[PDB]
């Protein structure tokens, strides 16, 4: 199961994210709320956890983080 | 395969009940740059290159 | 004003039971609208207007055109 | 070719006035909404049919929020 390397938005790969959260629909909010938090930190102020890029976006950071298993979620 | 494309832009000094409309160069709230292309009439001179936003006909409503 | 929804609704539930056939259908067509007004918090007094509402002006606009 | 981040809004209808000439936005129709629902991009549709079109407090706040670089208000 080799893809050489991902690039841009397709990094990180979705199948490795779907393992982490219950479903893509959860993963969306999972990433989104975290991203809204990361957005807020620059201005709930926790993060960024993983060492971010120089000019990197909160969505990329959030979607990177979920893949790393630095976060945990509760389904309402 | 280059084409010439000619577009028409109309405006009318219609009468209102407050005063009357007039096509004139002088506008209260502008700079010299945007009315440099205009002439004594208050319309852009023949051949002055216009950009999307630039004034063509200076008209004032009462 | 001179109306009692409960008695009317009740009677209609009997007149359907009494005359089974074509008139039961009419009494049952009559029943549904009456039966609804019982459980409804709003009174059927509001079916008539002493005052009529007026839509916000902007949704019926009078704007002068370029002329 | 059309483009519109923000500009003039129409007076009678509180969505962006449509047209190439009038510096207008594009029509996000029902068949577009069905595709969006069929994905289930709830927030996307709930952005498109609100702050990105109709909502007078949303259309003014979204620009400020984006240019300041804050969270997009609900």
């Amino acid at each position: 199961s080799a893809y050489d390397t991902p690039l841009g938005i397709t990094n990180p790969p979705i199948d490795e994210l779907l393992s982490r959260a219950s479903s893509k629909y959860a993963l969306v909010i999972y990433a989104a709320k975290r991203a809204r938090q990361i957005n807020d930190y620059y201005n709930e102020y926790v993060g960024p956890l993983v060492e971010p890029g120089l000019q990197e976006k909160p969505l990329s950071i959030a979607l990177r983080e979920i893949h790393g298993d630095l976060l945990e979620h509760t389904e309402g | 395969l280059t084409s010439i494309h000619i577009e028409e832009h109309e405006i009318d000094a219609r009468d209102t009940k407050l005063g009357a409309e007039e096509i004139t160069r002088d506008i209260p709230n502008v700079s010299d740059e945007v009315l440099a292309d205009l002439d004594e009439r208050g319309i852009v001179r023949i051949g002055a290159e216009v950009r999307d936003g630039d004034i063509l006909v200076g008209k004032v409503t009462p | 004003e001179n109306f009692d929804i409960d008695a009317e609704a009740e009677s209609l539930r009997e007149v359907i039971r009494s005359g089974k056939g074509q008139k039961k259908l009419r009494a049952l067509k009559r029943l549904k609208v009456v039966a609804a007004f019982q459980q409804s918090g709003n009174s059927p007094m509001g079916m008539v207007l002493d005052a009529v509402p007026v839509i916000p002006p902007e949704l019926r606009p009078m704007v002068q055109l370029d002329g | 070719i059309h483009a519109r981040s923000t500009g003039p809004y129409s007076m009678i209808t509180q969505q962006p006035l449509g047209g190439k000439a009038q510096f207008g936005g594009q029509r996000f129709g029902e068949m577009e909404c069905w595709a969006m629902q069929a994905y289930g991009a709830a927030y996307t549709l709930q952005e498109l049919l609100t702050i990105k079109s109709d909502d007078t407090v949303g259309r003014v706040k979204v620009y400020e929020a984006i240019v300041k670089g804050e969270n997009i208000p609900e």
